[PDB]
């Protein structure tokens, strides 16, 4: 396979799930409406960069490798809305929501700030992503796992499930940083987007068919 | 359940894909340059792991 | 909760073996055999996560 | 690494097992006993078959590759004591514990049979161990488990647990048989080398483990 096969099975994909949560969301209450309409828009937004990667689009040359614009761009977009996804379920205040957001917007800004650095200060900025990411993983399994423990026992159990879900896979992401393109390059870029279309894929996509798993059985 | 064979084919298409460039790699004659693909192939089929397992130990845990 | 580790860190280990005969073979020249010990590190790993998951499945499914 | 150091590793996990098991068992009433000195034959027979391949001893050439001897002497030996423990679990008559041990043995014996075999016709042999097996994963998901089913929560809770463990991971050594030096020799003699060192460790000294952390929650 080649790097624009890759791009378009990821591009299918996330056009998949999109489907999937648009239509399974034809059923849905009022305080409802929010979950199907922002997987949505994770979904399709991820699908969108996909099919611009596909296209040719945003291959930036650095130094002597590529970094593709489109992959952080997407995930600066899709993350916050990750995150307000899971901040919903924990039933998480003003405040302490701007604070996840920002976290998350520092993890995702540092690292395409980063990828984008030709020198060896690249790695400067990873380590203040890294950091940012640390507080974030903090507040999901510290401060919202308590807010969400006063929820009911189906929203508490679907939070720690998407809960767990976004703080291991997502662990994986500074790795593949490190050991790609943008890192040490001991990934060749093929193998690099292999891995990151399916941590994409699952973090939203499988996140995504969790959710719809769980909401038929609470309400129905 | 199903969440096995989801793990099990996505594994084997990736190693497909690694296989991949290790034979392109050795199309060249350059022993580094199989070397190069063959490491990335075992860093990325490690990383792997850590993905499947994630994902089940997150649905099923 | 530990057999998380277990299987994490016996998958590096049979990474760094995998990886020594790699560069075992990368050390002859010998494109056809870096391939070789590439092949046997990409099938060893893609039956390494049956086994871990088996292992998984079993303890906590 | 090389083999022997492999084997090495394979002896000692395998006495670290033997220790814990004769250990546990001083703890066990007239009807446990038998369990905890089943779990010491299974480690302790491996373990110095681990020592006799460490030792250079049993490297049988067969063509253009090498077959490990005291690999297949040992499951020969150690895998009807785990089928053993598994009927003991079950609650399984005198008949239907021949017909497991019978369909046990021709696997391993027919495995034995056919990696001694330089020609295409080890096929064969594999092909009637392959046959045999799916016969023995029949009685352990069925007829088997009807049995277990009738005993109390915790004894059947053990056998489903240890039965899933073996069903699965038993299901993976024909496939290194057919992948490495047996076969069509994918595998390079220290990664079959390593598989089945991992493997015999879990199917032993793990299948063990699970069974020591859950008879103590029985009796205590
Ligand atoms: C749908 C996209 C997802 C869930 C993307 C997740 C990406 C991350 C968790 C990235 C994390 C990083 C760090 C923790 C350190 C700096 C480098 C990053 C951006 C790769
Ligand atoms: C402690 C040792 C164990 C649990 C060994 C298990 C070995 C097997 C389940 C072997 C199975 C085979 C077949 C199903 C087909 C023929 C080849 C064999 C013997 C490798
Ligand atoms: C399965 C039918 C769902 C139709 C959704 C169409 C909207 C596509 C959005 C992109
Ligand atoms: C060709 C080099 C120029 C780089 C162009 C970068 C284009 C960015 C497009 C990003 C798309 C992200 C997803 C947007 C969804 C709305
Ligand atoms: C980099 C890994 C950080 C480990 C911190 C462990 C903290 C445990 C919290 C419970
Ligand atoms: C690095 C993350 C450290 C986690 C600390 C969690 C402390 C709060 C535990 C209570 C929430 C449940
Ligand atoms: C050198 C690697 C530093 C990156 C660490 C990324 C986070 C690791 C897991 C954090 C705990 C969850
Ligand atoms: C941990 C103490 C257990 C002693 C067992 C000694 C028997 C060894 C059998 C081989
Ligand atoms: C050197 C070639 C001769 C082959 C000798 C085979 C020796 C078999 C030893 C097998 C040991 C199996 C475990 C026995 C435990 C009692
Ligand atoms: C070789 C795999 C055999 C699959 C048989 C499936 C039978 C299902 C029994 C329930
Ligand atoms: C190949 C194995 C086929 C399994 C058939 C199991 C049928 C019996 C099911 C009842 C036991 C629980
Ligand atoms: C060609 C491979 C044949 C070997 C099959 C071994 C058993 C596979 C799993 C059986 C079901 C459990």
């Amino acid at each position: 396979v080649g790097l624009t096969t890759l791009f378009w099975l990821g591009a299918i994909g996330m056009l998949v799930g999109t489907l999937a949560f648009a239509w399974a969301g034809r059923d849905a209450g009022s305080g409802e409406r929010r979950y199907y309409v922002t997987l949505v828009g994770i979904s399709g937004i991820a699908a969108v960069a996909y099919v611009v990667m596909a296209l040719g689009v945003g291959w930036v040359p650095v130094a002597e490798r590529t970094v593709f614009a489109p992959r952080y761009i997407n995930w600066i977009l899709t993350t916050p809305l990750i995150v307000y996804f899971l901040g919903l379920l924990a039933g998480l205040d003003s405040r302490e929501f701007g604070i996840v957001i920002t976290l998350n917007t520092v993890v995702m800004l540092a690292g395409f700030a980063g990828a984008m650095v030709p020198g060896i200060e690249r790695y400067a900025l990873f380590g203040m992503g890294a950091v940012a990411f640390l507080g974030l993983v903090y507040y999901l399994v510290g401060p919202m796992t308590e807010s969400a423990s006063q929820r009911s026992s189906g929203i508490k159990s679907l939070y720690v499930r998407l809960r767990n879900l976004t703080v291991i896979l997502w662990a994986i992401y500074p790795f593949i940083w490190l050991l790609g393109p943008p890192g040490v390059a001991l990934l060749t870029p093929t193998v690099d987007v292999a891995l990151i279309v399916y941590l994409d894929l699952v973090t939203k996509v499988g996140f995504g068919f969790i959710a719809l798993d769980a909401a038929a059985t609470l309400r129905a | 359940g199903a969440v096995f064979i989801f793990v099990g084919a996505l594994t084997v298409l990736f190693g497909a894909i690694a296989y991949g460039e290790v034979t392109a790699a050795a199309a060249t004659g350059d022993a580094a340059a199989v070397q190069e693909a063959a490491v990335s192939a075992i860093l990325g089929l490690i990383i792997l792991l850590g993905i499947n397992l994630g994902l089940v130990a997150a649905t099923l845990g």
